């Protein structure tokens, strides 16, 4: 669902 | 007074803030430009400012000791719930008492009650925000206190959706004890207790402000949504 946020947190 | 671990926490948080807040505001030049005469002429510029600020808040949160150790799902809920509050807090650095505005280094990048309303926000909601900013500014906090409060704000066990509330609570308690100890090194009782009680009250105020805007928000029914950014859309739902 929260794909952009997830990416921002993993990088 | 401050143990090495408490000092280590502060050092990390100071460095996190310094990496994520640029007091020159040079990046503002890459935003959609501010427009003051529509009718929501400030919404593109202010939407970019919020989007940018959410990214900075994510940066800051990732450096909070133990935050990364939480599940991704808990990291996501904590950030979605806290982002606007941390933005309101961090924004106090630009806020100026003489004008009641957020001054970001130039007339064009100087935001007042009317500019915020041109972003589609109600005067009734904006007034408490200004009041908040004035009250915070009057506390005249050290940067150590400022970054610890931002951190404490993010890592709250009582945000909706948190699965691992004990773990989240353990982090916040370490931050809280560090904050309490910091204050006590700067002030004997009872001034220490009074200053901490004021910071606690400011966090409750932020929370009430979030809950009031999101109450409004959740109770709203494209032309403005079109002007938001993909990250703002995702975070704000
Ligand atoms: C880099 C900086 C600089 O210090 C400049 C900054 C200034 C901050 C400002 C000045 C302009 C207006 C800003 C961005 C405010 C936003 C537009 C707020 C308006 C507050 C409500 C009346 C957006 C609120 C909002 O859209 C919302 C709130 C709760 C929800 O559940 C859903 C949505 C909140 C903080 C306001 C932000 C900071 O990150």
């Amino acid at each position: 669902e929260n794909a952009l946020l997830r990416y921002l947190l993993d990088k | 007074k401050l143990s090495e671990e408490q000092q280590h926490i502060i050092a990390i948080l100071l460095d996190a803030h310094h990496k994520t807040y640029d007091p020159t505001y040079a990046d503002f030049r890459d935003f959609r430009p501010p427009v003051r005469m529509s009718p929501l002429s400030m919404l593109p510029h202010l939407a970019d400012l919020v989007s940018y600020s959410i990214q900075k808040v994510i940066g800051f949160a990732k450096m909070i000791p133990g935050f990364r150790d939480l599940t991704s799902d808990d990291q996501i809920v904590l950030l979605k719930s806290s982002a606007i509050e941390v933005i309101m807090l961090r924004s106090n650095q630009s806020f100026t008492m003489d004008d009641m505005s957020w001054d970001c280094g130039s007339q064009d990048y100087k935001y007042d009650v009317t500019d915020v309303s041109k972003a589609g926000h109600t005067l009734e909601l904006i007034e408490p925000l200004i009041k908040f900013q004035v009250g915070l500014k009057k506390l005249n906090l050290h940067e150590e206190e400022h970054v610890l409060l931002m951190a404490i704000c993010i890592v709250s066990p009582d945000r909706p959706g948190v699965q691992d509330a004990k773990l989240v609570e353990a982090i916040q308690d370490r931050l809280s004890n560090t904050l309490q100890t910091y204050i006590r090194c700067r002030h004997p009782p009872p001034g220490s207790h009074q200053l901490y009680a004021k910071m606690i009250q400011k966090l409750a105020d932020l929370r009430s402000l979030n809950e009031e805007h999101s109450k409004q928000y959740r109770s709203l029914s494209p032309e403005n949504s079109m002007k938001l950014t993909p990250l703002v859309l995702e975070v704000f739902g």
